[PDB]
DNA sequence: GTAGATCATGGA
C-alpha cells in the first residue's frame, strides 16, 4: 500500500531576490514567468529547494553522499557508486549515473538510476512581480567599474508544492528528518547577504494519503498586488466540499488557521473535520505519529 | 458608468459652477476696465488650491468656494452622495478632481 | 526511374530545420540547374524534379561521385576565402553582405575550428562617402559543409548509408551532446536525406546582428548574433522571399529585438487583400556567455507568428520612422540601430500596445539623452503612429490635452523670458521630463499631471470632452498616463 | 465498444523538451503522445514500456498555456571527477504556466489483457490496489500533477483546442522516445484546431506503437 | 550545535534621508517601494548597515582586512589574499575575489535584509539653495527626507564564523553602529536600536522578521505586531529564546492579561544593555567561550 | 584492434 505526503507550504512576508537569472549589465535579474491569469510571478526553482533539503540533512549529521564544501563552494562525492541503502542523499533525491544515460533500461547488475522519492515544485510569489530594484553604488572615491550595480528584489511571500513517496524510501524512517527540513529550512539559494529571507513556512496544507493524486498543489493565493493577507483559494476550499480530498487527510496549519476559524459556517463547514492547529509543531507532531503508526515507524 | 464615476461626474460639475458663480461675481465686482481678466482668475484659484496643505484646511477652502459659488444645482440634485463624497475622501483625491475641473472649464461666452 | 534520394514537405517526421534545408536544397538546385542546363555537364548525371513540396534526385553510377559533385557545386569558397552558397545570387548581392552572411555562418553554425580551417585575416578597404574602411574578416580554406559528402557514403562500397547518420551541433543547431563522455551514443541520428538537408539549412536562414542598449554602440561593437529560421508553406514561396530579402541593405540587418528581426525577414512581403496572410519564424539567440568565450551559445528561442495587421504596421513604422545611421570612424563602420523601431517592432510580435514599455525602456534606460534626443527625430513616425491607431482614440485625445497644456506652460516662461535669454525647448522639455520621472505612485503622479494640466491655461481639448478625458485620468494605471505623456512630449509641434 | 476513458489533468508547471533541443530546453505547446504514455504507465506502475503498445491517445487543450524561461544550473557528465566545474553549465529551459487538458484513452488495438483503459479505471476505482513508486509527474521529476481525475466529455463544457494529426502542421510531438539518441525516435506532425467539439475528431487520435 | 542569532531591531524617530538613488534632475530621490497592505515605504539598503557594522569594527580596534581612510574616502586592503581565520571582517562578511590555495570566496556569518521605515511614504521634500544673490545652474535643490522609524531583520549563523568569540563583537556594534550611510549633514539619523526582539535559537526556523507595526499610519508609536503575539501565545515561538528589549517592554507590560500569557516568562528587558549582557552570557554559555 | 580518457583547438 503506496503512502504520499503531498504538502502545499507559504513562507514568510519579507524581501526576497533568491533565484535570479542571467544578469543585464548592472541589472542582476530576478528569474520570473507567468502565473495565475496572465500576470508575472517570480519564480524559484525546483533545484534551489532541493539543494536547501540536501544542505539540512547534511548540516546535522545524517550521513550523505553527496557532500558540499564550503569552504571550496564546490559539491563532493563520498561515494561514486551510489547507495541508496546507506546515504540519506541518495536514499530521498535518488541519483543518475554515466551509464543510465547511454541504456534504456533502469539496470545495466547495480541500479543505474533511482528516481527521487522526493519532487517539489518551484516556488512562485503569492503576488506579482511588479518592478522593484535597488542601487548598489560601492563605498570609496575610486569610482571604477564593477560599481553601481543594480539588484532585483521582490516583497512577498513564496509557496511552493512537495511531494514523496514515502514507501518508495528505502529506509522508512528516513521521511521524518525531511519533515523537519521543511519545516526548519536553514536558506533557499540566495542574496542572503543583502536579502535574507527566512524560507520556514507559516502555513501548511499536508496530505497524509495513499491516493496517488492530492489536489492541493497550489491552494493559497490573494494576488491583489502589493500585499501579504494570503486567504486560501476558492478553488480549493470548493474541491474540499464537493467531495474529493477526504478531509480526514487534510493537515492544516500556521497562519491560515486563524483566517480559517474567523470564517463563518466553519463549525459546520467539511473542512472543519480536517485536522487543524495554530500551532506548526503541533501539527507536525500529530502528524509524524500519524505517519510512524502508517509505516510501522514505531 | 459605475456609481462613483457618476459621483465623481457630479463633483467636477459642482466644482465648475462653483467657478462660474464665483467668476461671476468678480466679473460684476471688476465691470471697470477693458474687461475683467480670466487668466488671472485661473491662477488664483490653482495657487489657493495648491496652498493648502492639510485636510481640514483643504476641506474648508473647498466648502467655501462652493458656497461662494453660488445655487450650484448639480449639488441641489446631490445633497447625501456629494456631501459623503466631499466628507469621506482623502482631500488629495479632492484637489486633484477640483485641479480637473478647473482645466476642463469653459468660460461662457 | 526510382529517384534516389525523395524529400517531401508534407513527411510526417520532418522538423522546421529539415523543411528549412530541404528549401535551401530546391533553392540551390534552381541555380545549379541554371548554371548547368544539360545533366550531361553535371557530374555523375545527377538530374531533380522539382516541384512546389517535393524534391527527387536522380543520378546515375556511384553514389558518392554525384553527392559530392552536388555538395561540392552547393557550397564553394571564392578567391578572398569567403562562403560561397551557390544558392543565392551571388553576382547580383554586393561585398558587404556577402561578408555579413559569411561572418554569420562562422559565427552560428561553424562555431568550431574542428569544422573549418582558417586562413589568413583578409583586410579589404572598400571607399564609403569618400572614406575607406577596412574590413577585417577571417577567411577559410575549408569546411565542413563541403566534404559531408564523405560522411554521407559508405567508405568503402561509395554508396549512400542505410543507416542513420550521427549528427553534431553544425548540421542541426542545438543538436549538442549533453554529456560528452557519451559521444559515441548519445549523438542525434538523421536518414541520410534529412542529413543533406540539413547540410544546405544555412542558405534560406538569415543572420542579424543584436545590439545591446545597454552598452554604447561606439565602446563595443556587437557580437550576438540572431539566426532567423522561417517556417516554410512553399518552396517557391520561401525561395522567392529569400531572393526578394538580398535586396536589403547590410545596415538593416542590425536590430536591438528579436521581434524585429523576425519581421524585418517578412518586411518586404507584398500584402494581397484577398488572400488571409500568414506567417510564422524562429528567432535563435547565439551570444557568448562570458568575455573569453571561445564560441557562441544558444541562449533563446523566440516563435513569431506575423498577420497581415503585425505586417501592415511593421512596414509602416520602417517607413515613418528614422532608418539605421551609419556612423563611421577609423577603419570601422559603426550602425547605430534606432531603439523606437526596435521597441515597437517586439510590442507588435508580442501581441501587446506598440508603447508598452517605452518609459522604462527610452527614459529610465538612457545614459546621456541618447535615447531621449531620437524622439524629436522620430516624431513624425510618431505621430503616423498615433494616427493611423486600431483603437483608443481616447488616448490620443489625451495626447492633444497634454499637448495644449505643454504648449501653454512652455509660453509662459517663454513670454516671460525675452529674446537671448529665451531658452530653447531642449532644457525646458528636459525639465518635464524629469518633473514626470519623479513621481513615483499613483497619487503623486496624478496632482503633478493635473496641476500640469490647470498651469497650461485654457484647454480646448479637455473642454470638448470633460467626461471622457476625466474617466480616462481617473481610471487609467498612472504609468501607462506616464508613457503616453512621453510620446505626447515627442511629437510635441512647437 | 466501451466509451474511451477521458482523464482530466491539470498541472500547475510543464516542460516537454524538444527531440533536438540539447543546447537549449525549448518545450513543446502541447504534451507529446510520448510523455502521455509514460505518465499513464507510472500511473498505473508499468515499468515495462512495451506492454501497452497500440493504445490511442487524443489530448484536448483547456487553454492555451503561457511560455516562460527559467535559468537552470544542469548538471551533465562531461568530466570523471563529480567535482570538476566543466560539469555544471548554465542554460535556459522553457516551462508552461496552469496547462489544462483532457487526455482520451481508447484500446481497441491493445493485444495484451488487461488494456491499459481498464487499467487506470481499475486505478481510479481502487485506488488503495495500485502498485507504484514514486510521485506521479508530467514532464520532469519536480514537476508534479496537481489534479489528475476521471472526467466526462463536458467537465468545463466550454471550447477545446485540439491536437490535429495535419501532415502540414507546425508541431512535431514524438510518440516514441528513445531516450539515448534519436534512432528509435517516432514523430508525427499536429496542429492545434480551435473547435467546439466534445468528443475527438478521427485525426485526433495517434496509437503509441513500437518503432519496429 | 548548530546556533543563530535571529533579531528584528527598530530605530528611534527621526528625519531621515539615508538611501538616495539616481536622482531625476534636480530632486534627491530616496529609495522606496511598495511594502505592506500596497502603499510606498523608503527601503535602507542592507548593504549599509553591513558597512556601518564594519566600519565599527575597524574603529573598535578589531583587526580588520578592509580598511576604510576617513580623511581619503577610499578602501584599501591590508592583505589582497582574504584570510577569514585573522580578520573579522572577511571572517563576518565573507568576500568574493572575482578576477581572472587559498578559497576565492565566502558565504560570510552575518545575513541581513533591507531597512524598511515602520510609516509609509508621505512625499515629503525639502528644498535646498545656496546663499548669495549670485546664482547657478546649481543654486536650488530639493532632497527628500521621511519622518519615520526604520526597522531591519538580520541573521547569524554562529557555527558558520572561523572563530566563534566574534559573534560578541557584531552584537556590540548593532547595538553601537556608527552613522548608517545617508546625508548626516543635514538629516542625523540614528540607527542605534530602541526596541529589539531577538532569538537565540538551535532550530534554523524564524518567525521574528518585521515584527513591529505602527498604530497609525503617521504617528511615532510603534507597536508589536499582533501575528508576533498570537505566535507567542500558540506556543510556535518557544519564550525561553525569546529577547524582547527596548522601548516595546512598557508596551507589552501594560497589555492586559500579561502576567498570564506565555509572553511573560520570555526575556524582557526595559533597560537594553541589561537585556545584551544577559543574552551574551546565554552564547557565551553555550558556545562554550 | 577498439572504446574510454585526454588533449588540442580555436581572435580582432
Amino acid at each position: 500500500p503506496n503512502y504520499y505526503l503531498y504538502g502545499t507550504v507559504l513562507t514568510r512576508y519579507g524581501l526576497a531576490s533568491l533565484n535570479h537569472d542571467i544578469r543585464r549589465g548592472n541589472k542582476t535579474i530576478l528569474q520570473k514567468g507567468y502565473w495565475n491569469n496572465g500576470k508575472i510571478h517570480s519564480f524559484v526553482g525546483s533545484s534551489a529547494i532541493r539543494w536547501a533539503l540536501r544542505f539540512y540533512l547534511q548540516k546535522q549529521g545524517y550521513l550523505v553522499n553527496r557532500v558540499w564544501d564550503e569552504e571550496e563552494h564546490i559539491n563532493r562525492l563520498t561515494s561514486e557508486d551510489f547507495d541508496p541503502e546507506k546515504f540519506y542523499d541518495d536514499d530521498i533525491f535518488g541519483f543518475a549515473l554515466l551509464e543510465s544515460a547511454e541504456t534504456e533500461e533502469d539496470t545495466s547488475s547495480t541500479p543505474n538510476q533511482r528516481m527521487g522519492a522526493l519532487g517539489m515544485n518551484m516556488a512562485v510569489s503569492l503576488t506579482p512581480y511588479d518592478g522593484a530594484v535597488k542601487l548598489g553604488a560601492k563605498s570609496g572615491r575610486e569610482k571604477d567599474s564593477t560599481s553601481l550595480h543594480f539588484t532585483e528584489y521582490h516583497a512577498t511571500r513564496y509557496q511552493y508544492y512537495f511531494g514523496i513517496d514515502a514507501t518508495h524510501l528505502k529506509d522508512f524512517s528516513r521521511i521524518l528528518p525531511m519533515i523537519d527540513g521543511i519545516m526548519n529550512l536553514p536558506k533557499v539559494g540566495g542574496s542572503s547577504n543583502i536579502f535574507n529571507y527566512p524560507f520556514c513556512p507559516d502555513s501548511l496544507v499536508f496530505q497524509w494519503t495513499n491516493h496517488f493524486a492530492s489536489y492541493i498543489s497550489y491552494c493559497f493565493e490573494y494576488c491583489d498586488p502589493k500585499s501579504k493577507e494570503a486567504k486560501l483559494s476558492q478553488e480549493f476550499i470548493d474541491e474540499v466540499e464537493c467531495g474529493q480530498i477526504d478531509p480526514s487527510k487534510l493537515w492544516i496549519g500556521g497562519t491560515i488557521v486563524k483566517d480559517l476559524q474567523q470564517l463563518d459556517n466553519f463549525e459546520s463547514s467539511p473542512l472543519n473535520k480536517a485536522h487543524i492547529y495554530r500551532n506548526r509543531n503541533e501539527m507536525i507532531e500529530a502528524l509524524k505519529t500519524v505517519i510512524k503508526r502508517d509505516l510501522g515507524l514505531e | 458608468n459605475s456609481e462613483e464615476d457618476k459621483q465623481y461626474l457630479i463633483f467636477i460639475k459642482v466644482f465648475q459652477q462653483a467657478m462660474k458663480g464665483n467668476f461671476a461675481k468678480i466679473y460684476a465686482k471688476t465691470e471697470e476696465g477693458k474687461d475683467p481678466p480670466i487668466k488671472k482668475k485661473v491662477e488664483r484659484l490653482r495657487a489657493e488650491l495648491n496652498y493648502c496643505y492639510d485636510e481640514l484646511s483643504f476641506k474648508e477652502y473647498l466648502s467655501d468656494f462652493l458656497v461662494r459659488g453660488g445655487l450650484n444645482k448639480y449639488f441641489n440634485e446631490h445633497q447625501e452622495e456629494i456631501a459623503l463624497l466631499i466628507k469621506k475622501s482623502p482631500w488629495q483625491e479632492i484637489r486633484i478632481w477640483s485641479l480637473l475641473a478647473i482645466a476642463s472649464y469653459k468660460p461662457k461666452d | 526511374t526510382q529517384p534516389k534520394i525523395s524529400l517531401s514537405l508534407h513527411a510526417a517526421d520532418t522538423t522546421i530545420m529539415h523543411r528549412v534545408g530541404m528549401t535551401g536544397l530546391y533553392m540551390t538546385l534552381k541555380r545549379l540547374e541554371k548554371q548547368y542546363p544539360l545533366s550531361r555537364q553535371r557530374g555523375g548525371h545527377i538530374s531533380w524534379f522539382l516541384t512546389a513540396d517535393t524534391i527527387e534526385l536522380f543520378w546515375e553510377g556511384s553514389d558518392f561521385i554525384a553527392l559530392s559533385w552536388l555538395i561540392n557545386e552547393s557550397f564553394q569558397l571564392d578567391d578572398t576565402g569567403l562562403i560561397h552558397l551557390v544558392g543565392l545570387d551571388n553576382d547580383r548581392i554586393d561585398l558587404r553582405q556577402k561578408i555579413h552572411i559569411h561572418e554569420g555562418i562562422c559565427g552560428v553554425f561553424l562555431r568550431l575550428n574542428k569544422f573549418y580551417q582558417a586562413g589568413e585575416i583578409i583586410n579589404t578597404e572598400l571607399r564609403f562617402e569618400e572614406k575607406q574602411v577596412e574590413y577585417q574578416y577571417k577567411s577559410l580554406t575549408w569546411y565542413a559543409h563541403q566534404t559531408f559528402a564523405e560522411k554521407l557514403c559508405e567508405a568503402d562500397t561509395q554508396q549512400l548509408r542505410h543507416d542513420y547518420i550521427q549528427i553534431t551541433s553544425w548540421l542541426y543547431l542545438g543538436g549538442i551532446v549533453r554529456h560528452a563522455r557519451t559521444q559515441n551514443t548519445t549523438k542525434l541520428e538523421e536518414k541520410p536525406e534529412y542529413a543533406l538537408a540539413l547540410l544546405f539549412v544555412p542558405v534560406v536562414c538569415h543572420y542579424c546582428l543584436l545590439h545591446i542598449p545597454s552598452e554604447d554602440l561606439k565602446e563595443r561593437k556587437p557580437h550576438r548574433y540572431l539566426v532567423v529560421i522561417p517556417e516554410i508553406k512553399d518552396f517557391e514561396d520561401a525561395s522567392q522571399r529569400r531572393w526578394r530579402l538580398q535586396q536589403l541593405e547590410t545596415k538593416q540587418f542590425h536590430v536591438s529585438s528579436l521581434g524585429e528581426a523576425g519581421l524585418l525577414y517578412y518586411s518586404l512581403d507584398d500584402i494581397q487583400p484577398e488572400v488571409a496572410y500568414y506567417q510564422a519564424c524562429q528567432v535563435w539567440l547565439y551570444e557568448k556567455t562570458n568575455k573569453a568565450s571561445r564560441q557562441r551559445t544558444l541562449m533563446s528561442i523566440e516563435e513569431i507568428k506575423i498577420d497581415k495587421n503585425i505586417l501592415i504596421t511593421y512596414q509602416q513604422v520602417q517607413k515613418y520612422f528614422k532608418t539605421n545611421y551609419q556612423i563611421i570612424k577609423y577603419k570601422q563602420i559603426f550602425i547605430k540601430v534606432n531603439p523606437i523601431r526596435s521597441l515597437i517592432a517586439d510590442n507588435l510580435v508580442k501581441g501587446i500596445h506598440w508603447w508598452s514599455n517605452f518609459w522604462e525602456k527610452l527614459v529610465i534606460e538612457d545614459s546621456k539623452e541618447y535615447l531621449f534626443n531620437q524622439l524629436f527625430s522620430n516624431r513624425e513616425g510618431f505621430i503616423i503612429m498615433a494616427e493611423n491607431s486600431e483603437e483608443d482614440k481616447q488616448y490620443l485625445i489625451f495626447i492633444k490635452v497634454f499637448q495644449q497644456a505643454m504648449k501653454g506652460n512652455f509660453a509662459k516662461i517663454y513670454a516671460k523670458t525675452e529674446e537671448g535669454k529665451d531658452p530653447p525647448i531642449k532644457k525646458k522639455v528636459e525639465r518635464l521630463r524629469a518633473e514626470l520621472n519623479y513621481c513615483y505612485d499613483e497619487l503623486s503622479f496624478k496632482e503633478y499631471l493635473s496641476d500640469f494640466l490647470v498651469r497650461g491655461g485654457l484647454n480646448k481639448y479637455f473642454n470638448e470632452h470633460q467626461e471622457e478625458i476625466a474617466l480616462l485620468i481617473k481610471k487609467s494605471p498612472w504609468q501607462e498616463i506616464r508613457i503616453w505623456s512621453l510620446l505626447a512630449i515627442a511629437s510635441y509641434k512647437p | 465498444m466501451i466509451a474511451p476513458l477521458i482523464l482530466y489533468l491539470d498541472v500547475p508547471f510543464t516542460t516537454f523538451r524538444e527531440s533536438h533541443a540539447r543546447e537549449m530546453g525549448k518545450t513543446y505547446p502541447v504534451p507529446p503522445p510520448a510523455t502521455v504514455y509514460g505518465m499513464l504507465l507510472s500511473l498505473v506502475g508499468e515499468t515495462n514500456v512495451y506492454r501497452h503498445c497500440g493504445v490511442e491517445l487524443a489530448i484536448a487543450m483547456l487553454s492555451s498555456p503561457k511560455k516562460s524561461r527559467i535559468l537552470r544550473q544542469m548538471r551533465r557528465f562531461k568530466n570523471a571527477d563529480f567535482s570538476h566545474p566543466e560539469n555544471v553549465i548554465p542554460c535556459y529551459q522553457e516551462i508552461l504556466s496552469n496547462l489544462k487538458c483532457l487526455i482520451w484513452v481508447r484500446s481497441d488495438e491493445e493485444k495484451i489483457q488487461p488494456s491499459l483503459r481498464e487499467r487506470i479505471q481499475l486505478a481510479f476505482d481502487h485506488p488503495e490496489l495500485v502498485r507504484r513508486f514514486g510521485c506521479l509527474f508530467l514532464g520532469e521529476s519536480d514537476q508534479l500533477i496537481k489534479t489528475i481525475k476521471l472526467a466526462r466529455e463536458d467537465y468545463l463544457e466550454g471550447v477545446r483546442q485540439w491536437a490535429i494529426r495535419d501532415n502540414r502542421g507546425r508541431l512535431t510531438l514524438p510518440y516514441w522516445v528513445d531516450h539515448v539518441g534519436s534512432r528509435n525516435t517516432r514523430f508525427l506532425r499536429y496542429r492545434i484546431e480551435e473547435m467546439d467539439r466534445l468528443s475527438p475528431p478521427d485525426l485526433a487520435w495517434t496509437m503509441v506503437q513500437s518503432p519496429i
